């Protein structure tokens, strides 16, 4: 029980600037899909 | 990607064209199959160039052309038609009427459709910057050299 709890706490994420920098460039591209056009798709956040 | 370059109708048309080459229906294009349709169109090539025009698009090197390779050929042909003419469509978006000049009212029309709004006075600010001649209209030549309006 406590080994599982300790392992889970070690896998908890914190603020990552490298991930944050990547997202800022990603949102600046303005991607779209093929079938139609998606307006800045909101796929899963990668910072915390 | 193929979905960007090709539509559902174009994929259907290409499949019919591929099936026209593949009389057997096995799913691959051989040299004799490719040679047969060329003779129907009048050309009488030799097997030396016939193999070369297959290897030029054959990706896996198996010596035969399947539908995935056939679509990849057509996808490139549709894509490479436009190289730098993208500014022509951009010019026509501002040029509603269809002539060779961009008017202030036409610039108002596109700006009205876009999110930002103008107070009917700063529209003259950027049009005079783009229009070097001073005639009040931005032509195609003035647009490509410097784009502000
Ligand atoms: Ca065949
Ligand atoms: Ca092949
Ligand atoms: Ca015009
Ligand atoms: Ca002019």
């Amino acid at each position: 029980f406590f080994q599982s709890i300790q392992a889970l706490m070690q896998t908890c994420s914190v603020l990552d600037l490298n991930a944050f920098e990547r997202q800022n460039k990603a949102e600046g591209l303005g991607m779209v899909n093929e079938d139609g056009t998606v307006i800045n798709r909101q796929n899963g956040e990668k910072v915390m | 990607h193929m979905a960007d370059q090709l539509t559902e109708e174009q994929i259907a048309e290409f499949k019919e064209a591929f099936s026209l080459f593949d009389k057997d229906g096995d799913g691959t294009i051989t040299t004799k199959e490719l040679g047969t349709v060329m003779r129907s169109l009048g050309q009488n090539p030799t097997e030396a160039e016939l193999q070369d025009m297959i290897n030029e698009v054959d990706a896996d090197g198996n010596g035969t052309i399947d539908f995935p390779e056939f679509l990849t050929m057509m996808a490139r042909k549709m894509k490479d038609t436009d190289s730098e003419e993208e500014i022509r469509e951009a010019f026509r978006v501002f040029d509603k009427d269809g002539n060779g000049y961009i008017s202030a009212a036409e610039l108002r029309h596109v700006m009205t459709n876009l999110g930002e709004k103008l107070t009917d006075e700063e529209v003259d600010e950027m049009i005079r910057e783009a229009d070097i001649d001073g005639d009040g209209q931005v032509n195609y030549e003035e647009f490509v050299q410097m784009m502000t309006a």
